[PDB]
């Protein structure tokens, strides 16, 4: 397998970037995309050029640190998988593969394929939790939770925070991430006492962070590795509407240090 | 000398007695103390959140993009607790006995009992934080057995329990950060520890985004930096896991406790070439309904499903006829390594053994097997590209855990005063073998219900402040770090860092792996300094210091691994017995089980850095058992 | 669906006296089957309604009530019992004086479950 | 000869000590055993339900038409418990003393 | 409730006329002897509920039979039965053993003899005489 690659290369945040073409002659179909990138980086280091920088921690589709847009589709052409999980047995010989980082105003570019995703952390910090101190917890079996609600909460909570929903969304919005967190924290009784405030705060933080609006297009669900359905967004909407009815006002935004 | 500082009296009240004996810090005085926490895993995040809730000024550091990107997020298995919700004989004493027996009697009893006692509070806090544990139809929690445990004491959340636990801890940490009590520093790594007047009074770090070198000063330093299983090149942990912080602490004066105690996992995906550096951990239940085999002829190019049953060398069935083919992971993994080294491998690179499920499929029902492990089969198909239903599954064991680490007393404090080691970075209480679904609960116990008390007891005996970053020790540490970085960047040899890492990993796996003998350990100890010299002479690290250069970080981690492997091999050679993960080929029963020497090696070996990498001093902490007698 | 040993403390969940009294009134069903043999349609509506009302007025039965009723109703239809014409012979014949409000509660629960898209499970085949 | 097999030590922790001392059956091995439970009273039904929850293959028998026709259905009085919900001095030890004294000292204390 | 039930059964209102009472046997504290594990003399045979001597002594207290039965069923029998079963190998005995055939033959012979007696007095008369 002979693969031609077009890598987005950028020196730093201020330096403009450009596309660079590379050719790989012997590529094993079994190896993953990140393994091919490592091989290419080793070849570049042997030749004497600067290796390509990219994010990768777990190589298992759980950590969410990996972030790459391949051939115009985030996390490769295949769906319901992450970049590290993508193997080149699904690609074709002689194909041209283009790789780019996430492109959004809230995700600054630091290197060739490395972006800053602290905006998600700031969104989480804006009420996306349950204010329970250590040691004050009651017994585990005190509050019963129905199996359907627990299953839906688990489905919504399985978000690796990869940020692919922001890059895939034409508006560049973080609606799917916020909706998933709100749905996960709102389907359990422990999140009941402060849900109506929470969502508003989270929503406000998103608007403060620079993310766009949601047109209800649907790329977020089609690209999300964990297959989070669009209904979470609807849930979020409902909560916000209810929070609008009760006169809940968002708090001050979380200013980064 | 080493003082365990364990309490006296009955074991059921030792922790409460120690809690009453320990000093306290007034809430008004808490804001005058600064604590540095290195690590954002389960233990690190839990400790940072709890200390921020208390009121201390907490500084947290992590080299990943976000604290949620830390490890302990891929912990597929559940978490153990002595709640007895299943009503099948589980109890705190039963859990303590099981943990102390599974460690092969190589750990202190008080720590084990304390962990077993606080596991219930761990589970309660995890539930209250919003972690979506599996529930039955009635609304109550559900429990499952961990593939061999005699009780169902494991709480799970689908197949991503560790992910949910880390998410809860990270949500608590984010809440503390929003309150302004805790300051977070992502994408930065600790490079040195600054000790002032015999107390760990700061750290020297470097953020990888800009390469800036920074110095931080604090009253106490906590090292929740995880394990060191990445010393072997092929391992089941993350690519970024290392031992830089713990090795620097040991060099600064901390004592290393039992570095040779490592745990392996039998079921992992074999690599497809030299490029791969990680093995995926599937599960422990795949061997229950499977038979391990290898073709009789090493040059069998036919498809494995077409190989006749009589033409297959079904080792682990011809050998070890007892145990019902359910041999312990140690023996099975050793046999797999032996048959792979002999040249009878089945993978692309010659590494791996076949595990066919055709017999299980024919015997059982396809639907029941699919429901038993369907996600695992789908993930194996995604990774390897072969359907497990129709093709035998290739597996190869790999290193999974490191029970060794920095020695700590009952107060979770290392030899250096003011330095606390929690989580996977310390010896803790697992002994010579870590029981399943116990590392997560150990880390959560250290973070939540143990570290605050001990750290308050230590801080109540000292005056806050008094040390700034302008002291000569900080300047010396910064100069040493800068000189090391400049030397690494200026070597510009020929071989890459990955080549040296792979060489060291292969040497350690071949010699210091599961099967260890005196000759092999001596050969590895002789070979290690040559590899270290070659690395320091012919390494190629491109880029600049003030840039996002991952090669520099990899080179530093590899240098620390090179330094640590010599001590690991020395400790492996020193222990002239087999216990738990540490197995010696000259000390075992004829059945293959490990044989212990409880009258000569019933102690904990702490290694002191004397300045020479080949002759570290040895200290023995005796182990006395009063409630569970060795068998 | 509560297993042995996992129960919380007895006084954990408070139950109002009116709800407890109504639940006890609905639960006092000896299962004599007189309601089936009294109704002209030969339906088991009163028995199922009484059980559903007993298990639905207490908080412990809340997490799985909407499925439960549907399942029970389906099982009745699978067992061969008739429909309910709202005649009222079962209440007048029932030894324990179970009123028709249980049937109304069962109807409300079934309607609410149908609004939620609850699908009945497989019927219980006798051995 | 008759062996009571009662535990030793303090009476407060005898049951827990016996529970720790007793052996256990692995959950995977529970399905390989068969238990017959003759009777569907309170004790019989509770035991059958608990053993079915554990995983054992349980066979229950009753001569009545339904398992719910046992005479335990006919009890009118309540059920005793040492919960001290009325703050009147009740306790586990008080209940044990009352039960052993009401039997005119003709039963084992451990049970 | 008691007055209404007495009026339903006896047919006389106790408000105006004296009622009639007569004591009768209610409970049997005796039964098969069991050890701390609720196991009888025969290994593998467990007796729970009212069928064993248990712990009521010579006189049981009120609201104690149900408590004892629920204790035996829920929180006592599983532990002891697991302790017994962990020491034995599952299976190995079928219904084809000679003991099963002997017991079945004895039961059939007893039933045949009882049906073939065909005397004069009814079963209830003998039960009444014995009682
Ligand atoms: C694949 C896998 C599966 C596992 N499954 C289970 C399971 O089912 N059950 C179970 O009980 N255990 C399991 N474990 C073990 C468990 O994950 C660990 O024992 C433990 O929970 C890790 O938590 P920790 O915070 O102590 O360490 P980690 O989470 O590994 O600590 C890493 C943290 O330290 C920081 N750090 C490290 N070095 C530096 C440095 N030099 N400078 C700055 N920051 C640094 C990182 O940024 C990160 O925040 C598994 C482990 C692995 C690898
Ligand atoms: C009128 C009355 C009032 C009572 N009030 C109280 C009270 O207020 N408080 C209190 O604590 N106790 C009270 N009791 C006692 C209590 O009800 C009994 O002790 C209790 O029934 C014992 O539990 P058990 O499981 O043996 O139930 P039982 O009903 O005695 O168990 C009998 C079961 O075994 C089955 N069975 C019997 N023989 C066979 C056989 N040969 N083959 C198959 N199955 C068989 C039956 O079908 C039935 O399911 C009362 C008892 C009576 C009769
Ligand atoms: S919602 Fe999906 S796409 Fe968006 S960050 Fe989470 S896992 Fe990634
Ligand atoms: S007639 Fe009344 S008591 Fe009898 S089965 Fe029907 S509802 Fe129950
Ligand atoms: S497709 Fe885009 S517009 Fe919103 S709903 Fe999804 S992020
Ligand atoms: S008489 Fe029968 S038809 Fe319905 S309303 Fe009563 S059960
Ligand atoms: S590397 Fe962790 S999700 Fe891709």
């Amino acid at each position: 397998m002979k693969i031609t690659l077009k890598i987005w290369r950028q020196k730093n945040r201020n330096t403009p970037g450009e596309f660079k073409t590379y050719v790989m002659d012997n590529v094993n179909p079994d190896m993953s995309f990140l393994e091919m990138l490592d091989v290419l980086n080793e070849d570049l280091m042997s030749r004497g050029e600067e290796p390509v920088a990219f994010d990768h921690d777990c190589r298992e589709g759980i950590c969410g640190m990996c972030s790459l847009m391949i051939n115009g589709v985030a996390h490769g052409p295949k769906n319901a998988i992450t970049t590290c999980q993508l193997h080149m047995r699904s690609f074709k010989d002689g194909d041209t593969i283009t790789v780019e980082p996430w492109r959004a105003s809230a995700f600054p570019i630091l290197k060739d394929l490395v972006v800053d995703r602290s905006a998600f952390d700031r969104i989480i910090q804006a009420g996306g939790y349950i204010s329970v101190s250590t040691g004050s917890a009651p017994d585990a079996n005190t509050i019963p939770v129905s199996k359907v609600a627990a299953d839906r909460a688990m489905d919504a909570a399985a978000c690796i925070g990869c940020g692919a929903c922001v890059a895939a969304c034409p508006n560049g919005s973080a609606m799917l991430f916020t909706a998933a967190k709100v749905t996960h924290l709102a389907l359990l009784p422990q999140g009941q006492p402060e849900r109506y405030q929470r969502v508003v705060n989270m929503v406000a933080q998103a608007d403060f962070e620079g993310f766009g609006n949601c047109t209800n297009i649907g790329e977020c669900a089609a690209v999300c590795p964990k297959e989070i359905s669009l209904e979470t967004i609807a849930q979020l909407n409902r909560d916000l509407v209810m929070a609008a009815l009760r006169g809940i006002e968002p708090n001050t935004p979380i200013v980064p240090a | 000398v080493l003082d365990s500082k364990v309490p006296t009296g009955p074991i059921e009240q030792r922790w409460d007695k120690h809690r009453f004996e320990m000093k306290l810090v007034n809430p008004a005085n808490r804001r005058k103390y600064t604590i540095i926490v290195v690590g954002s895993g389960l233990a690190g995040a839990s400790a940072a959140a709890t200390l921020g809730e208390a009121g201390y000024n907490v500084l947290c550091f992590c080299y990943q993009d976000s604290p949620r990107r830390a490890h302990s997020i891929a912990a597929q298995g559940g978490i153990n607790a002595a709640k007895n919700y299943r009503n099948d004989g589980d109890s705190i004493y039963r859990l303590f006995y099981d943990t102390v027996k599974g460690g092969d009697f190589r750990a202190r009893e008080s720590n084990v009992y304390r962990l077993a006692q606080v596991s219930v509070n761990i589970i309660d806090q995890c539930v209250a934080q919003g972690v979506p544990f599996a529930r039955e139809y009635g609304g109550l929690l559900d429990n499952r057995s961990f593939g061999g445990a005699q009780v169902a004491r494991t709480f799970y959340a689908r197949g991503q329990t560790g992910q949910q636990l880390l998410l809860g801890a990270y949500q608590a940490l984010s809440r503390q950060i929003a309150a302004g009590t805790v300051k977070m520093f992502p994408r930065t790594e600790m490079l040195d520890l600054v000790v002032v007047d015999g107390r760990a009074r700061g750290i020297i770090t470097r953020d990888m985004v800009t390469g800036k070198i920074t110095r931080y000063a604090a009253d106490a330093v906590v090292l929740a930096t995880g394990g060191y299983g990445n010393v072997f090149y092929l391992s089941t942990n993350a690519k970024g896991c290392n031992a830089t912080a713990i090795w620097r602490a040991h060099r600064r004066g901390a004592f290393f406790g039992n570095p040779c105690f490592t745990q392996i996992h039998p079921t992992c995906i074999p690599v497809s070439g030299e490029y791969q550096s990680k093995l995926t951990l599937m599960s422990e239940s795949l061997r229950n309904d499977g038979r391990i085999w290898v073709p009789k002829k090493k040059g069998d190019t036919r498809r494995p499903q077409d190989i006749p049953e009589s033409e297959r060398d079904y080792y682990l069935e011809e050998r070890y006829p007892s145990f019902g083919n359910l041999v312990p992971r140690d023996i099975a993994s050793r046999a797999a390594k032996q048959v792979c080294d002999e040249g009878r491998g089945v993978g692309p690179g010659g590494l791996g053994v076949y595990l066919d499920f055709a017999d299980a499929i024919k015997r059982l029902g396809r639907q029941k097997i699919a429901e038993r492990y369907g996600n695992l089969f789908d993930m194996y198909k995604q990774i390897t590209g072969e359907d497990p239903y129709e093709t035998p599954m290739r597996i190869y064991p790999a290193v999974h855990y490191t029970m060794g680490g920095l020695w700590v007393d009952y107060n979770l404090q290392s030899t250096i005063p003011g330095l606390f080691v929690i989580g996977e970075a310390n010896f803790s209480d697992h002994g010579a073998n870590r029981l399943g679904a116990s590392a997560l609960m150990q880390g959560l116990a250290d973070g939540y219900f143990i570290l605050p008390y001990t750290i308050a007891n230590f801080l109540a005996q000292v005056k806050p402040g008094g040390v700034s970053i302008d002291r000569p020790e900080f300047a010396e540490a910064e100069a040493e770090i800068n000189q090391r970085i400049q030397r690494l960047l200026s070597i510009r040899g020929k071989r890459t860092v990955d080549s040296f890492h792979r060489e060291l990993g292969k040497l350690m796996w071949d010699k210091c792996g599961m099967a260890r003998n005196a000759a092999g350990l001596r050969e590895a100890l002789q070979r290690i300094p040559e590899i270290r010299a070659e690395f320091w002479e012919n390494v190629n690290v491109p880029g600049e210091a003030n840039d996002l250069n991952q090669a520099l970080e990899k080179a530093g981690r590899v240098a620390d691994f090179l330094e640590l492997a010599e001590l690991m091999c020395l400790d492996a050679l020193h222990r002239e017995e087999s216990c738990g993960g540490h197995f010696r080929e000259e000390y075992q029963t004829p059945d293959g089980e490990a044989l212990r020497n409880d009258e000569q090696f019933s102690y904990v070996a702490a290694w002191e850095f004397t300045g020479d990498l080949a002759k570290p001093r040895l200290h023995k902490e005796p182990l006395v058992f009063e409630y569970v007698k060795p068998t």
